[PDB]
RNA sequence: AGAGAGGGAACCCACU
């Protein structure tokens, strides 16, 4: 996809407001490699705002 | 020419012999180091009695 | 890795009901309080609140699982007594003995600042 | 290392009272009357100072290797 | 939970759970445990040792130095420890009334407290979980990897 | 497209290039240490 | 089948802690009370940090570590302040957040020590607590430097221990143990409490068995991010609002069954 | 008392420990020799008179605390342990996480474990000043307690305080270095660093 | 004179000597030195 | 070589064909969990999301596993793998077009295992068939195989950095296989001594056998908190022991609740007096040391080691062979559960309070110490003027021998027996005895009174230097402190002679560990 | 390694101030393994002449 | 939307 390898700011739920890179994006959700925690989480492509 | 021997840390032919703890800050080696080791292709050596 | 995130504790998401009522089928008169997202925080209280009714057979409540953030409190009241409505009853007592000293704390703060 | 912040059983903030502990121990002051100076009433914050080696002065010795 | 600490007396052990400071027990005062060990690692292995640097560390956290605990000195025993620790308001045992942390209720028993000295061995558990499904397989017969 | 790194014991900064011998300019010391990272990096303060 | 009425008496009152016994009240609202002072008290505390640039001997998230759990003066701004999370704005704004700003290059021979005070705010009410001096953060060899942006957000302490604002809440009820829940093997070598009221011939009261647990005495000491009053009054607050949203669900709950 | 007074002065009189070997206080006892000297253990029993068991001393010991080795020597109250968990907590000494050297920065280690705020013991030994161990300690003092409770702490286990973890208890650093280097070859098969 | 009761405090001087002058490696570093 | 190849313990026939990698499985260290059944073990969830169970898609679960194919991989109900009827593999982590991710009956998935699924867990040095069994799946946050308290025993892990195999089966043929033949409610009771290997562990134990005792009321509420832990109890708080001043329910009901159906069982209690039964009171025990369930019923009674334990002939085992299997899961876990959390109420513990003896007691074990020295120091005197005469069998040198090992043996008993009499029944280390959980009359002996005399090769310290033990000692010197015997406590601390001879011992013990286990695990190996 | 006898690895008298009598592997190398005390010092040697 | 992996042997330290 387009958003694989792109830093990515997640901007609504939780999770709001950590920075990440996408490891895997489909058309509903996408992995979120954080930068903070030592854990890849899943969040949907509308919660999501690329830098 | 014979050849290269290593050489441990702290010994009286290492080049970080009586020197002050700034000089080896200065050298990037802390003074707490006890040495007796030898440095062969970067790995740390101990020779166990 | 698998640490739990921190929201974990107190936040709930879609499909989760924060309260659920499952009408024990064991002995008349029972029902399971599944509170969602809590800890002993609010059911000690609310049990010894449910103790203080003198209509209530049985008043506890547990955490299956610490790691699981969950509470079931089972109440028992006496028959033509619903169990919701002394928790209905413990929830309202507690709110208003917490206003009342709230007050008194600050009727306390308003002497203790001002000799 | 560098002092904690917060004492780890309290949360009391101890991070501000390393540079003042060192402060009345140079002053001929004893370690306990040092600790209760500074007002440390509870020995799990004792602890924090009275046990503590203030380690990033031998870090800051080397030069950086960013410049 | 799962990482290794140990004490300075071979009573090492893994985490089996991390409470927060309100579930916790304390005191009288506000002092919450940082570990909480199992009364039942002491008498078999007997570390009276370690009841010992406890007894000492609420001594020398109150006087204010750093206690001394050579080996053979006989210028320190329990019972000069238990007479320096009642003088600072505490039981002359190091036990303390600690109050329960969910129900409130002060636990019958008096429970021994103070601090130790205790060491974070290099394992954890992240370094040795690993599972394995139909993964890489070896070439010299069609096995799986090691490791 | 050049890459600057930091001269070990020099401190200072030079290019580098592909297929170049790894030496400073001040001294031709040996080791080369990557500059820090330009993108943002964020932490959670837990 | 109603609650009783609790009553407050105030022994002292310090910027630092605050000291009063509630009387007339059961065992377990006493310890919630205690509970909720330790955790559900919200306070503003740095929760997102940006790092700019970073030369110091220690690392990133050692740093960003130490700039948690800096407590920062919120005793009127975290009522206003909504949850993070909760905000509709772009991810981060006024409302919900206080930014602080630290840029500090070490430009002479001394060690250079980079405190609280470097922190700055663009909320003048949101700055750290430090008479006392500052919070030592990281200190700075010749050369080395740090630029940080940090986002504070409003959290209480089931989140994280970043968002505590007591430093030590004492709670103890029955100092000569009269309800005897706690049994010495030998009461002689007990120390008194502070509030025992018995002469030093006798060590503890006499049993009763109709007695219950009552006039809890606490000690509440604050770390500074809130004045000891206000902790306790946020408590109150938080906890009748979570009894309150409990009810709600209730209330939704048998309206559902009905 | 002149040696003590000589030797408590150190570089003022450069009156050092070979001195004092030079003095004929000290000597350097084998094995072999060991058979046939009469050794005193404490200065303060064993050498004034009671109902005397030798009275025929040679050699007196510095200090019994010095027959243990250096992670033995870390052990407070190593005597009142059981000789089994000495020699376990000797194994568990060489494995705890710690600032294990001051230019650790600079080291590129494989499997670096280092420690965010370690502590010297509250209750030490005499020898821990001369191992340095409280400058570059491995460990943190903790508030513990002995108690029976939920069932985490059970057999071997212990439980933890979480917001004294997130306090920084315990929070350690892992460091791990990866080495690479390309292979100039008779051009059938040539490593270069580049992005693939 | 002799030291009667200050001993305890007078046997770890001549420690602290003794790892001044020696140190913990003398073994290594003596024995590849000759 | 081929015969190289083949020949060794890492060859074909043992290490490829007998013992051989296997997916599957999942290796991580276990954490104690007292708050899951005995036959559930708490996975990780990164673990969960990794060994997968292939499901056969039938109408009846067709929805599901389809929402669970949408799902797709690290959705972590979702699934990785998805069988065609033909055997042809379609990934679900690489996100194909949704057209063939539809799913009629016949097709496998193979899906991320969830709660109920079945797996095998097992230690390393399987030695019998309890270290092996079968358990139910729960999903847990933390990376750890949380696995219950009473399966401790049977398994030999003590949580100290232990870490566990965990194997899938991944048909459902052996799924059920394993259900019916390796569950741990199935092993409960071994084949090799007719008696349960579970039994309850040390914290339970101790906390039931302060919970059984006589003088054990409690609360109302204490009792409803109690009660709702029991998850075989009817809903019917039982009638008071005490009704009329401040109801007060005893312990022994809360326990009578426990015990499932009518069970009827007689034991005895570890400390039960051996004359009791004699005179009277033998009904009516005065101690409460005569353990009696009847009728389902704690009669009376204090439950030790010998009635929940492993010993063949107690509670657990009765409730194996005369209710079912699952309900001595559940008795195990109703014990475990509403003690501990009794325990809550009660609190245990153990500190250097329970490690000191008052003043009398100390002067009595110092003067056995010094009338027994005294009496060696005689004997020696006796046997340097060819006073002692040999026993006819060995020679003079042991008739010596066998009277100072005599002497001292006898002063370590005497001064043990004396040291246990002042324990005042609050003592922990009596609490953990008595209870027989962990510890025993020796451990409180050496910690209070006396370590006693230590032991090389079965006999005293031998002589290493010229006919002297230690260099401090004085040629041909066969005292007490000469030869190794400890007259010190570890309250008090060893001499430096005395701790390394104790270190000696000491080192005896864990070289005969450390050499027993290779010709162990050969006699078993050569065995089976 | 891997001995069925013990006296190579057991603690000898003579093991006193010289080496550590409770620092050991305790693996399959008890007592062969050993760690050096404190003052415990070994003579590098001279000439005998 | 281009989809698989390999090294191998030897020897040290620990872990239960
Ligand atoms: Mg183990
Ligand atoms: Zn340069
Ligand atoms: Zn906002």
């Amino acid at each position: 996809n387009e958003l694989i390898g792109q830093t990515v700011r997640i901007s609504q739920g939780p999770y709001k407001g950590y920075i990440g890179v996408v490891k895997d994006a489909t058309e509903s959700t996408a992995r979120v490699e954080l930068h903070s925690t030592c854990q890849t989480i899943s969040v949907d492509r509308q919660r999501l705002t690329t830098v | 020419f014979i050849g290269k021997i290593p050489i441990m840390l702290r010994s009286t032919y290492c080049l970080l012999n009586g020197l002050t703890d700034r000089d080896l800050c200065e050298l990037n080696e802390c003074p707490l180091d006890p040495g007796g080791y030898f440095i062969i292709n970067g790995s740390e050596k101990v020779l166990i009695a | 890795m698998n640490a739990p995130p921190a929201f974990e504790s107190f936040l709930l998401f879609e499909g989760e009901k924060k309260i659920t009522i499952n009408k024990d089928t064991k002995v008349p008169n029972a029902c399971l309080f599944t509170i969602n997202k809590e800890d002993h925080t609010l059911g000690n209280i609310i049990k010894s609140q449910l103790l203080k009714d003198p209509q209530v057979l049985f008043a506890g409540y547990k955490v299956p699982h610490p790691l699981e953030h969950k509470i079931i409190i089972r109440v028992q009241t006496t028959p033509d007594y619903s169990p919701q409505e002394a928790f209905t009853n413990a929830i309202t007592d507690l709110i208003s003995e917490l206003s009342l000293l709230e007050e008194r704390f600050r009727v306390a703060i308003k002497d203790k600042q001002e000799g | 290392m560098i002092i904690p912040v917060r004492c780890f059983t309290c949360g009391k903030i101890v991070g501000n009272k390393w540079e003042a502990y060192l402060g009345l121990l140079q002053a001929e002051y004893t370690e306990g009357d040092a600790l209760d100076a500074l007002g440390l009433k509870r020995y799990c914050c004792r602890r924090m100072l009275l046990a503590h080696v203030d380690l990033i002065e031998k870090l800051l010795n080397y030069a950086p290797l960013e410049k | 939970i799962g990482d290794k600490f140990a004490s300075r007396h071979g009573q090492k052990g893994t985490c089996g759970i991390q409470y927060r400071q309100e579930d916790m027990p304390f005191t009288c005062e506000g002092i919450t445990p940082d570990i909480i060990i199992n009364p039942h690692a002491i008498p078999s292995r007997m570390t009276i040792g370690h009841l010992i640097e406890c007894l000492q560390g609420k001594v020398s956290a109150n006087k204010g130095e750093i206690g001394d605990a050579t080996p053979f000195n006989d210028a320190v025993n329990v019972q000069k420890i238990s007479n320096l620790l009642s003088d600072y308001g505490y039981h002359l045992r190091g036990n303390e009334v600690l109050y329960n942390g969910f129900t409130g209720r002060k636990i019958t028993s008096q429970i021994f407290i103070g601090p130790t000295y205790y060491q974070r061995l290099k394992h954890m558990v992240d370094d040795k979980i690993h599972s394995r499904a139909r993964g890489p397989i070896q070439i010299l017969n069609r096995q799986p990897m090691e490791g | 497209q050049p890459m600057i790194y930091i001269c070990g014991e020099c401190h200072t900064e030079n290019e580098i290039k592909s297929r170049d011998p790894i030496r400073c300019r001040e001294c031709g010391y040996r080791i080369m240490y990557k500059k820090r990272t330009k993108r943002l990096v964020v932490f959670d303060a837990r | 089948p109603y609650a009783n009425q609790p009553t407050v008496r105030i022994t002292e009152l310090t910027d630092e802690n605050v000291k009063f016994i509630i009387e007339n009240t059961d065992l377990a609202v006493a310890n919630s009370i205690r509970r909720v002072f330790i955790a559900e008290v919200p306070i503003i505390a740095i929760d997102w940090v940006q790092i700019d640039a970073n030369s110091s001997v220690l690392h990133d998230e050692f740093i960003a570590h130490r700039l948690g759990l800096i407590p920062l003066t919120s005793d009127d701004i975290v009522d206003k302040l909504q949850y993070s999370r909760d905000c509709t704005c772009e991810e981060f704004c006024p409302e919900c957040s206080v930014e602080f700003t630290l840029d500090v290059r070490c430009n002479e021979d001394q060690t250079r020590h980079v405190t609280s005070r470097d922190l700055i705010s663009n909320s003048p009410r949101v700055i750290p607590v430090t008479e006392q001096d500052d919070i030592l953060i990281v200190k700075l060899r010749k050369g080395q430097e740090l630029r940080l942006r940090a986002y504070a957000k409003k959290g209480f302490g089931k989140e994280h221990a970043k968002w505590n604002p007591t430093a030590g809440v004492a709670f103890e009820y029955d100092p000569d143990n009269a309800l005897r829940h706690t049994v010495y093997p030998k009461p002689e070598e007990w120390p008194k409490s502070e509030y025992s009221e018995l002469d030093e011939d006798e060590s503890q009261a006499p049993y009763d068995p109709n007695g219950k647990p009552e006039r809890f005495y606490y000690n509440v000491e604050s770390c500074g991010s809130l004045r000891p009053e206000t902790i306790v009054l946020s408590a109150l607050s938080g906890l009748k609002k979570k009894l309150s949203d409990l009810q709600t669900q209730l209330s939704h709950e048998i309206q559902s069954d009905v | 008392k002149r040696h003590i007074d000589q030797l408590k002065e150190r570089e003022y009189n450069n009156y050092s420990w070979q001195d004092l070997v030079a003095s004929g206080v000290v000597e350097y006892i084998d094995t072999l020799e060991e058979e046939t000297v009469m050794l005193a253990m404490t200065p303060d029993d064993l050498q004034e008179k009671e109902v005397a068991y030798c009275s025929t001393y040679t050699h007196c010991e510095i200090h019994p605390s010095m027959i243990l080795g250096v992670c033995a020597s870390i052990i407070p109250f190593p005597d009142h342990n059981q000789s089994p968990r000495n020699t376990y907590q000797s194994a568990m000494g060489k494995q705890a996480m710690g600032v294990y050297i001051t230019n650790f920065h600079v080291r590129m280690d494989t499997l670096a474990h280092v420690l965010y705020y370690p502590q010297k013991p509250l209750v030490t030994t005499r020898s821990m000043e001369y191992l340095r161990f409280r400058e570059l300690p491995a460990g943190i003092n903790s508030i513990v307690a002995i108690a029976s409770y939920t069932g985490y702490n059970q057999e071997d286990s212990v439980i933890m305080n979480r917001s004294a973890v997130d306090r920084g208890f315990f929070r350690s650093v892992f460091y791990r270095s990866y080495k690479e280097q390309e292979s100039k070859k008779g051009f059938d098969q040539e490593e270069v660093f580049e992005k693939p | 004179e002799i030291t009667p009761d200050l001993w305890q405090e007078a046997c770890w001087i001549v420690i602290s000597s003794y790892f001044d002058e020696k140190g913990l490696v003398r073994q290594q570093l003596d024995s590849f030195d000759e | 070589s081929l015969k190289q190849r083949l020949k060794g313990k890492e060859g074909r026939v043992r290490g490829n064909l007998m013992g051989k990698r296997v997916d599957f499985s999942a290796r991580t260290v276990i954490t104690p969990d007292p708050n899951l059944s005995i036959d559930q073990v708490g996975v990780p969830r990164s673990i969960a999301a990794n060994m997968t169970f292939a499901e056969i898609v039938t109408p009846f679960n067709i929805d599901r596993l389809q929402e669970l194919v949408r799902r797709g991989n690290s959705q972590y109900p979702g699934a990785k793998y998805i069988i065609r009827d033909n055997g042809d593999r379609i990934d679900l982590r690489f996100h194909p077009k949704p057209s063939d991710l539809h799913l009629q009956t016949g097709y496998k998935v193979e899906r991320h295992m969830c709660d109920g699924d079945i797996v095998i867990f097992n230690r390393q040095p399987t030695l019998h068939k309890m270290s092996m069994m079968g358990h139910r799946v729960r999903i847990l946050p933390w990376s750890t195989f949380r696995l219950n308290l009473s399966v401790t025993t049977p398994y030999n892990a003590d949580f100290d950095g232990d870490e566990m195999n965990l194997h899938l089966p991944q048909s459902l043929e052996t799924r059920a296989e394993i259900q019916e033949l390796a569950m741990v409610p199935r092993m409960i009771v071994t084949p090799q001594s007719n008696r349960p290997v579970m039994g309850i562990v040390q914290d339970t134990l101790t906390a039931v056998r302060k919970f059984t005792k006589r003088d054990v009321f409690l609360e109302r509420g204490e009792v409803m908190n109690l009660l709702m832990f029991l998850s075989t109890w009817d809903g019917k708080v039982p009638q008071p022991a005490i009704l009329k001043p401040r109801p007060l329910w005893t312990g022994k009901q809360i326990f009578s609740l426990i015990i499932p159906g009518h069970i009827n069982c007689i034991r005895t209690h570890s400390t039960h007096p051996d004359d009791e039964d004699s005179g009277p009171y033998k009904h009516i025990s005065p101690g409460d040391t005569k353990v009696v369930v009847e009728n389902g019923e704690l009669i009376m009674g204090i439950l030790c080691k010998k009635s929940l334990g492993t010993s063949a002939g107690s509670l657990v085992h009765i409730s194996y062979l005369e209710m079912g299997h699952d309900i001595t899961r559940l008795f195990y876990s109703n014990i475990q559960t509403v003690i501990n959390n009794w325990l809550l109420i009660e609190g245990h513990t153990i500190g250097i309070g329970d490690s000191i003896a008052d003043s009398k007691t100390y002067q009595d074990i110092q003067n056995t110490i010094k009338k027994a020295k005294q009496d060696v120091i005689e004997v020696i005197e006796k046997a340097h003027n060819n006073e002692l005469e040999p026993t006819p069998g060995n020679t003079l040198r042991q008739t010596f021998e066998n009277q100072v090992n005599r002497i001292l043996n006898d002063a370590r008993d005497k001064t043990g027996s004396s040291a246990q009499k002042s324990l005042s029944e609050y003592n922990n280390f009596k609490s953990m005895v008595v209870s027989g959980a962990k510890g025993s009359k020796i451990n409180i002996s050496q910690v209070i009174a006396v370590v006693g005399q230590q032991n090389v090769e079965g006999k005293r310290i031998p002589f290493g230097f010229k006919h002297r033990t230690l260099p401090h000692f004085i040629k041909d010197d066969y005292g007490p402190e000469s030869r190794g015997f400890v007259e010190n406590s570890y309250l008090a601390g060893l001499t430096p002679t005395e701790f390394f001879f104790h270190a000696m011992g000491g080192r005896e013990g864990l070289i005969d560990t450390a050499v027993k286990t290779a010709e162990t695990g050969y006699i078993q190996r050569r065995l089976i | 390694r891997d001995g069925k006898l013990a006296k190579p690895r057991q603690l000898h008298n003579t093991l006193w101030g010289m080496v550590c009598p409770a620092e050991t592997p305790e693996g399959h190398a008890v007592g062969l393994v050993k760690n050096l005390a404190l003052m415990a010092y070994i003579s590098v040697g001279s000439q005998p002449s």
